[PDB]
């Protein structure tokens, strides 16, 4: 309760704004910061901010009402790796030491100009009759239901970046032991598209 | 009130 | 550097014989801050004597205030005594109420 | 115009252990806060009526502050050793101040934020609060560390900021006894020093705020060279006392006037000898 | 800044009792410095932090932890008999006023018992022919499977270099037993790349997952291979 920030996920789609918001208790508080921490990563600085008012650095921007005890941080043009864990902190009065809030969970949505949803099998490298399943290309609105079953494995989503051609696509896997477990199947506890592309392996 | 500032010199 | 303190020693209200008052021993200018000051009566050490918090100056010279609640006399004689790393000698002053 | 000013002194004491450090705390010229690391206490204390009204959240916020500024002060007086290559043998003093001023409308007009080594300019923010004044070499080092780590944003955020607030915030609640003009009431006292020549003591007393000006004139020209004036002292009751001297040659006495300017007087006062 | 900070091990499994300790480090002449743990849904928790040499304080889960600042640069965290509750990321960092730069972080795992340590298996999969048919681009799938604790690190390399443009790896691992907190792991990425790419038959595609368990100073007891620190790959060529 001393940093307050909502878990989110908050989801917004990439070139719209983002609004990062922490509440904090002590009214004395003199420093205030963002910090960005991907998956497995540490936090790295965003902005920093003393005076009530606005701090601008790049498409970041921070606001401070000390009346309101309330911070936020803008992203403008927000961007798909801006995709990370955004960290509120406080220096309360006379502290020698940062509280972090429990973090603000962002996804930027890419925009899929050309959504080509489909569910392909893929085979082991080195021989065998072992399997995995892809769903990809589906719109960023398409979320991914994990599995219903223990001897079933669905993953998340994952945005994936093909930096050269600027282009980007979703992808989720699923693989089982099950002789039964096929393709066709995997995704059904998922709202997939009508439309999605099924081909036989 | 106090400065919380924390520089050394 | 090094700054030997300025003297003052007066009343807080002009002093009317019998009228209880408040005698003052006012030192500043004086670096470093370590620094000896008693208030005597006819040369004699009195030992309620109170003294403001350290401050200092623009120049970052220091200043004090040591008083004590006394009642003048005709008769008394009331002095300041100070010592500091600057003088050779503790320095003496009287009270000129007639100032 | 108003003023808040933070004074500390910081004072190692070679055999007695731990440094000294006194903080004080005024708004214009009546201290309002006090903290002394020898005494019992160990907390921010209140040295005027109208600062005791604040409740525990002040008092727990300013002693932690000021017991965090004590711990910062221990560490700069050794810092400072290494710096002009000093032994611990020696007693050193580390100064500081800051605060701000504000206008008869209650906003900023400037802030301080400056330090003292063994009673030598160290360093200082300038009146632009975006630069710094190093005195000297040592002093250097510490402005590369303070520009490289952006410390003047900070800083100028309290001075322009938070400084304002609290001063404004003490005008308010304190107002009896900080809002007020005490007029001086001035006298004046004849001493011969010579049967050719005596002295003319100009007083005045009881005065507060302390600023004030005593001018001699003989024949309508200040005696800037031949003025003796001594140096503002607080009477002890909140108040201030002050006088200026001349040597005028005996039965020439009438010749002099003492001319009184102070912001608790409507029309400057001017005074004679009455024999 | 958080180039200057540096942290040691990077990843460290011990038995329940055993002793380490964390080495942070700062070559910026920073006056403070910070312990923190990061858990789920908790967020980062300060240990102990430090205002200079030889100087420290309790933060608010100080408790089973100490510390020494003997050294300026230098913030060691001391776990004296490592419980199953310190199983955590720690991170350290430093300020010169209240500005904060992380290390890289220190995983930590506490076991009970090391025979539920277990390295990965590593399979590549193939894109399909579908895919390279309807989009002309084709997805690699790597799975790291079977592997505790969760101390991996999910590299592609293409031609011996490794590629960061075109790779998703999952954020987070799959537990296959779910129910259980010594539950092993699976872990997905993908390549993909232009169908051109795949069917260019000079291209080598290498999933590699570098695993971080056990040492030589470690003892081994069990029948299977000792799950120590190991790289394990599977990989793939070009092919029209
Ligand atoms: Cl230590």
């Amino acid at each position: 309760k001393e940093v307050e920030q909502n878990s989110g996920p908050l989801s917004v789609p990439e070139g719209a704004i983002a609004s990062l918001n922490c509440t904090y208790s002590d009214r004395g508080s003199q420093s205030f910061f963002w910090y960005r921490q991907y998956s497995g990563k540490s936090p790295e600085l965003i902005m920093s901010i003393y005076s009530n008012g606005d701090k601008e650095d790049g498409r970041f921007t921070a606001q401070l009402n000390k009346a309101s005890q309330y911070v936020s941080l803008l992203i403008r043009d927000s961007q798909p790796s801006d995709s990370a864990t955004y960290l509120c902190a406080v220096r309360g009065t006379g502290r020698r030491a940062l509280t972090f809030g429990s973090g603000t969970r962002l996804q930027v949505q890419p925009n899929i100009q050309n959504p080509d949803p489909a569910v392909y099998q893929l085979r082991d490298s080195k021989s065998s009759d072992k399997s995995v399943c892809l769903f990809t290309d589906f719109d960023s609105q398409t979320n991914v239901s994990q599995s219903k079953d223990s001897d079933v494995y669905i993953t998340d989503k994952c945005v994936l970046d093909m930096r050269s051609m600027d282009f980007k696509s979703n992808s989720a896997v699923a693989w089982s032991n099950k002789s039964d477990f096929a393709c066709a199947n995997a995704f059904n506890n998922s709202i997939i598209p009508e439309d999605t592309f099924f081909p036989s392996p | 009130g106090l400065y919380d500032g924390m520089e050394h010199l | 550097i090094q700054r030997t303190p300025k003297i003052q020693v007066y009343s807080r209200h002009p002093a009317e014989n019998g009228k209880s008052n408040f005698l003052n021993c006012y030192v500043s200018g004086f670096h470093p801050s370590d620094i000896e000051v008693d208030l005597l009566k006819n040369g004699e050490r009195i030992e309620k004597v109170e003294h403001s918090d350290l401050s200092f100056s623009k120049d970052w010279s220091f200043y004090l205030l040591y008083y004590t609640e006394f009642t003048p006399t005709e008769k008394d004689e009331y002095a300041c005594r100070v010592n500091h790393v600057t003088l050779s000698q503790p320095k003496i002053v009287k009270w000129d109420r007639d100032m | 115009s108003h003023s808040m000013r933070y004074f500390f002194t910081s004072v190692s004491r070679p055999g007695r252990g731990e440094p000294r450090f006194i903080a004080v705390g005024y708004v214009d010229d009546t201290q309002f806060v006090r903290f002394d690391s020898d005494a019992a206490s160990q907390r921010m204390e209140p040295r005027a009526p109208w600062i005791e009204q604040e409740g525990p959240e002040y008092w727990d916020g300013e002693t932690r502050k000021v017991k965090a500024h004590s711990q910062t002060h221990r560490v700069d007086l050794g810092t400072l050793r290494g710096y002009y290559n000093q032994s611990e043998a020696g007693s050193h003093t580390v100064q500081r101040m800051y605060g701000c001023d504000v206008g008869s409308d209650w906003r900023f007009l400037r802030g301080y934020h400056q330090y003292a080594y063994d009673g030598k300019d160290y360093i200082a923010l300038k009146e632009d609060l975006r630069s710094w004044t190093a005195a000297d070499m040592a002093a250097q080092t510490t402005k590369h560390k303070w520009e490289a780590a952006h410390v003047a944003e900070q800083l100028r955020a309290y001075l322009e900021g938070t400084c304002v607030e609290w001063l404004r915030r003490y005008l308010e609640n304190g107002k009896e006894t900080l809002q007020r003009t005490d007029a001086p009431k001035t006298h004046m006292t004849h001493h011969a020093v010579s049967d050719h020549e005596a002295t003319l003591r100009c007083w005045a007393l009881s005065f507060y705020p302390a600023e004030i000006t005593l001018t001699w004139q003989r024949d309508g020209e200040d005696q800037t060279q031949d003025t003796e004036l001594v140096e503002t002292r607080p009477a002890g009751d909140g108040t201030f006392q002050k006088w200026a001297a001349v040597v005028v040659p005996s039965g020439q006495e009438q010749r002099y006037t003492c001319h009184v300017q102070h912001e608790g007087l409507p029309k400057p006062l001017t005074l004679r000898w009455e024999p | 800044m958080n180039a200057g900070v540096t942290q040691t091990p990077k990843f460290r499994v011990l038995k329940t009792g055993q002793s380490m300790t964390l080495l942070c480090a700062q070559d910026m002449n920073h006056d403070y410095m910070y312990w923190y743990r990061q858990d789920p849904g908790m967020g980062l928790r300060l240990i102990h932090y430090s205002v200079g040499e030889g100087t420290t304080a309790k933060g608010e889960v100080p408790d089973g932890y100490n510390v020494s600042r003997l050294k300026k640069q230098n913030f060691l965290l001391g776990l004296e008999s490592a419980a199953p509750s310190q199983t955590s990321v720690y991170f350290c960092a430093s300020s010169f006023t209240d500005t904060q730069y992380f290390g890289p972080g220190t995983r930590l795992t506490v076991l009970e018992d090391l025979k539920n340590v277990f390295p990965p298996e590593v399979a590549v999969f193939e894109p399909s022919e579908a895919e390279i048919s309807h989009t002309q681009k084709a997805t690699l799938v790597c799975l790291a499977t079977g592997f505790y604790p969760d101390h991996v690190e999910l590299s592609w390399w293409v031609n011996g270099k490794e590629v960061h443009s075109g790779v998703c790896t999952d954020p987070q691992p799959l537990k296959e037993q779910p129910a259980l907190n010594d539950s092993r792991y699976a872990l997905s990425s993908r390549l993909r790349v232009s169908a051109t790419f795949w069917q260019d038959p000079r291209n080598h595609f290498r999933c590699q997952v570098q695993f971080y368990g056990l040492s030589e100073n470690d003892e081994w007891t069990q029948d299977r291979a000792k799950p120590v620190t190991q790289i394990v790959s599977a990989e793939a060529w070009g092919r029209a």
